[PDB]
């Protein structure tokens, strides 16, 4: 792990750490090579299936050859994938078991072995002959592609004797690879799956819909009896906090419309913000597209408090007009009233938006990893409050185009009267006030984050090193069917080992165990996270 | 026209076109001629097929000069099926019984000598007499490991087939260009045409595209540019024109004087015979302008 | 267009061998390049090209240090002898001056 | 430029004709229906 | 010690666009245990078995 300063283009990065790659390549061992991680950060595995066989006509290196040799480079096509990386299943191997007894019966040592097995796997140049006009370019076989063709290989040749074939020798079979990774679906049996990572800052909803939308198509040209089981996918998670934001967001808008006219006695001006608080928040975005600046979770979250704080210059603009329009009716061309009366509580707000807007620097002076996870949030916070004082001082033609107070006064003014009789003694409570509230600013701890939950859960014990390759499958198998057995999930994909990728360098006794969860409609009766867990 | 038919030469799909649009077009495309069809798939037979169908059915649209197809199993082989039992019962591995044909019947390089600064390969290989016919392979002397005298026939059996010349993919893909050739007609006209014929005289297989290429697809991308960049010009006129006479009145009236200019246009675009490309909407979507200019000139006096 | 050759050498193997073993891993691999419009390829008797047409707006050295990366990701993978080298700096509008 | 035969003329000839076309046409027509539609709005 | 008893790749078959590892191993009755490696046959360059 190369790790740089914080601010460095990531491919600047990528290129130096390639620039001495290629002199280290000629002195590491003959067979072994370096090779660089892929272009995707933590937050790559986006996406995560399972190849089951749902009949016992393919094994398990029959689906690890599929995701291989078919999966794996239909899915590496689509454009912002970084790469997906097969995991579990069986590599299949030609094993060459020798004999010592025949070694030393034909005087064989395995230095010939393996180079009379090095010199008959291959083909040869063809150069084109000098024939007739019509020009033929020879073709010589060679390949190895059957166990007889290991038999029928020879090891030692004598003049006027009798040469010695491999299958005097030795035994040729096809086998399992050393497994350094195995997964596993629910505790039915083992699978073979793939892991599909997005490419650093792209977006995974579009990615994700086609990859679901290549394996719908390319299901049809599958064996009989294999399927391709989802295990996760962010889209469910995205979706969910985008539907939570809009929600949020119409009840804001609702609760607006519904204030506007309880107080103002069943007038539209509640028109006015519901076409300014949007607008606003417009502007911000586009600002947000011209330096980058994805947006999170958090940059989401956030603007359900930028409209509660923008909200406020609408109400009062549009409770100062309705003010002046009613004072003007005691004594539409004669609609300065709407601008004489805006103006002159314009400037005010204007000053007030620009103090809320600047007073956010704050979170863009905090760098590292604070800004970086924080940043977007105050961003989005500060450009939406410009937005809302530029339109605020733009939202004077909106506000042209379009009881229970007297208890609220009688309640006040009574007050007022018997507080301005006594202003020091005020000022002594609001001092006592202010020094009261430093109890509980030295009871409460400082956190980092919030604990964010998604819809899924990861199982990963800490264990011990020693471990064979088969208790390993083993207690896999026996984790994923007791974790199965709880009302509450819906699927378990256990892996131990490896993935195939420079991303997951987990050894064999490393198990997780990604955990999707049934719907909240379907849990039980209460049943809270915290239960679940 | 002189040139094609002083040069006719049968064995030869002529084509004549100006270096360099020859070459911008083979490397945006890779389709040499102006047009051309692109026949996609995963079999190789299908696409051959597919391809002499509809290279045997665009030459008949009035249009076309000449259509050809690229075959791709247009190769032929020299199979030499090394056989291993025969190849051990001479004790000699697969490598040293192909030595007599990578180097032999072959020649390839062994190394390089140099003289100060220039170098120069060296060969090997056996004299021409053994080379002139499959028979005369089969005849090849073969030295084997035992210093044993035998023929090449005795350890492997050699066949002449057929098989691919080369492998064009595009996009991972196998694909099988047909080059068309029409100088005397339009170039949408006969697309159309040659659109018309291959979907109504020829059947699609299940596995297999066919996709037009060449200019045809740049002349899309511009018209729905173009189709799509006439709304924005009159919004930035009539917004530029409310600007000046700040009524909606006379901007409307102003900006109903384009249809004329088009009108004109396209009416002098057809009595000098010129044809309808993207120099042409250029044209038109300068014109608009001053012809809003003369409007404005005329209203303001 | 912003164009990247990439030539291979395999001396001796029919054109299915080589397109088999050199250009399909490297056609499906410069794939995945960011900003690469299409791959077109071919290989012949003995050699393989492969043509990178990446999107528009894109300069013409990123380009190749980004192909340079997937180069040496891919060269792991390929034949014992053969090694993939890179194109020159022009492409085939280039051919400014000719003479004989 | 309409009427030039030398290098590269075809793509300029080709831009010019339409404006030289609609530059007849409009103003010709606009000499009359911009006083007739003038008159019909201010009535 | 890698070849007998390790197991090591010695080459690959290829089956189209696919690749297929080679091995060549003693069998495993002979690289059980510990008591089995200070067993196993070896055979010198000169042909001697120890």
């Amino acid at each position: 792990y190369v790790i740089f300063e914080d601010g460095t283009d990531p491919y600047w990065a990528r290129s130096r750490v390639l620039e001495y790659l290629n002199q280290v390549q000629g002195k590491l061992p003959a067979g072994v090579s370096a090779e660089l991680g892929p272009d995707a950060t933590g937050v790559g595995w986006i996406y995560e299936y399972a190849l089951v066989d749902r009949s016992g006509k393919h094994d398990l290196a029959d689906l690890r050859s599929l995701q291989d040799w078919f999966l794996k480079y239909e899915l590496k096509t689509i454009p912002d994938v970084a790469e997906v990386a097969s995991v579990g299943g069986v590599v299949k191997e030609y094993q060459v078991v020798i004999d010592p007894q025949r070694l030393a019966q034909y005087g064989i040592s395995l230095a010939e072995v393996k180079s009379a097995l090095d010199a008959s796997n291959q083909e040869a140049g063809g150069s084109s002959i000098e024939l007739a006009e019509a020009e033929y370019m020879v073709r010589a076989s060679g390949y190895l592609q059957t166990l007889d063709d290991f038999n029928h290989i020879v090891l030692k040749a004598s003049e006027n004797g009798v040469p010695v074939y491999l299958r005097d020798v030795a035994k040729v079979q096809i086998g399992p690879e050393m497994r350094r990774g195995i997964a596993e679906l629910n505790g039915e049996g083992e699978v073979a799956g793939g892991v599909v990572i997005l490419r650093s800052g792209k977006n995974a909803r579009e990615v994700i819909a086609a990859v679901k939308d290549k394996l719908e198509t390319l299901k049809s040209s599958l064996p009989e009896g294999v399927e391709i089981v989802t295990t996760y996918d962010r889209s469910q998670l995205i979706d969910r906090a985008i539907d939570n934001l809009s929600g949020k967001l119409l009840e804001e808008f609702i609760v607006v419309a519904v204030v506007c006219a309880l107080f103002l006695w069943h007038v539209r001006s509640a028109l006015v913000a519901i076409i300014s608080l949007p607008l606003g928040l417009c502007i911000a975005f586009i600002v947000m597209h011209f330096q980058g600046l994805n947006a999170n979770i958090m940059s989401l979250g956030g603007i359900a408090i930028a409209v509660g704080a923008m909200v406020d210059a609408a109400i009062v603009m549009i409770e100062n007009a309705h003010k002046r329009l009613e004072e003007w009716q005691h004594q539409k061309t004669r609609w300065q009233v709407i601008t004489d009366a805006s103006v002159e509580v314009g400037p005010a707000l204007f000053i007030s938006l620009l103090i809320i807007t600047l007073s956010f620097i704050p979170i863009f002076t905090l760098e590292g990893q604070e800004g970086r996870l924080f940043g977007p949030l105050a961003f989005t916070k500060t450009y939406a409050m410009a937005g809302a004082a530029l339109l605020a001082i733009v939202v004077i033609p909106i506000l042209m185009g379009y009881p229970l107070n007297r208890f609220l006064i009688r309640v006040y003014h009574p007050l007022l009267l018997k507080v301005l009789h006594w202003p020091k003694t005020t000022l002594l409570v609001a001092a006592l006030s202010v020094l009261t509230v430093l109890w509980p600013l030295n009871k409460v701890g400082g956190e980092f984050l919030p604990q964010i939950n998604e819809g899924d859960l990861l199982y990963m014990p800490s264990t011990l090193p020693g471990i064979s390759a088969a208790e390993a499958a083993s207690m896999l198998q026996k984790t994923d069917k007791l974790i199965m057995s709880v009302p509450e999930v819906a699927r378990v994909f256990g892996k131990t080992g490896k993935a195939e990728t420079a991303t997951d360098s987990a050894p064999l006794e490393m198990v997780e165990t990604t955990i999707q969860l049934k719907p909240q409609e379907q849990w039980r009766p209460g049943m809270t996270m915290d239960k679940i867990i | 026209e002189e040139l094609d038919n002083t040069v006719r030469l049968p064995g030869l799909a002529n084509l004549w076109v100006p270096p360099i649009r020859n070459r911008i077009d083979m490397l945006s495309t890779g389709i040499k001629s102006p047009i051309g069809i692109k026949v996609s798939g995963t079999v190789l037979a299908d696409i051959d097929a597919m391809a002499e169908q509809i290279e045997e059915v665009a030459r008949t649209v009035p249009g076309v000069a000449s259509a050809l197809a690229e075959r791709l199993e247009g190769g032929r082989y020299i199979n030499v099926e090394i056989n291993r039992e025969k190849a051990a019962r001479y004790g000699m591995t697969v490598a040293d019984v192909q030595l007599f044909v990578t180097s032999a019947v072959g020649g390839a390089m062994v190394g390089e000598t140099v003289e100060g600064i220039a170098r120069y390969p060296i060969n090997l290989r056996y004299p021409q007499s053994w080379r002139d016919s499959p028979q005369a392979l089969r005849q090849l002397p073969i030295l084997t490991p035992m210093k044993q005298q035998i023929t090449l026939a005795d350890v492997a059996d050699i066949k002449v087939s057929t098989g691919p010349s080369m492998l064009k993919t595009e996009n991972a893909r196998p694909t099988s260009w047909i080059y068309i050739d029409a100088r005397d007609r339009d170039m949408v006209s006969v697309v159309h045409d040659l659109q018309k014929a291959i979907a109504e005289k020829v059947q699609l297989k299940p596995g297999t595209s066919v996709a037009f290429s060449g200019q045809f697809e740049l002349l899309e991308r511009a018209n729905h540019k173009l189709k799509l960049m006439v709304p924005m010009t009159l919004m930035i006129i009539f917004v530029l024109l409310y600007l000046a006479f700040r009524r909606v009145g006379e901007a409307l009236l102003i900006i109903s004087s384009v249809p004329f200019a088009l009108v004109g246009g396209i009416w002098l675009l057809w009595w000098m015979g010129f044809h309808l490309s993207v120099a042409t909407g250029t044209g038109f979507i300068a014109l608009a302008g001053v012809a809003a200019e003369f409007g404005v000139v005329m209203l303001m006096y | 267009d912003v164009q990247v050759i990439i030539k291979t050498s395999y001396p001796g193997q029919a054109p299915q061998i080589v397109e088999n073993q050199v250009t399909y891993p490297l056609t499906t691999t410069m794939l995945s390049v960011p900003g690469a419009k299409t791959v077109r390829g071919f290989s012949q008797f003995g050699d393989s090209y492969v043509y990178v047409i990446f999107e528009d707006g894109t300069d013409p050295y990123w380009a190749r240090s980004r192909v340079l990366e997937y180069l040496n990701q891919v060269q792991g993978k390929l034949p014992a002898g053969v090694s993939a080298e890179l194109g020159p700096d022009a492409t085939g509008v280039g051919w400014i001056y000719e003479y004989a | 430029i309409l009427w030039g035969t030398g290098a590269g003329s075809e793509v300029m000839s080709r831009i010019a004709a339409p404006m030289i076309g609609g530059m007849i046409t409009a103003p010709l027509l606009s000499l009359f229906i911009i006083p007739a539609a003038y008159k019909l709005m201010w009535l």
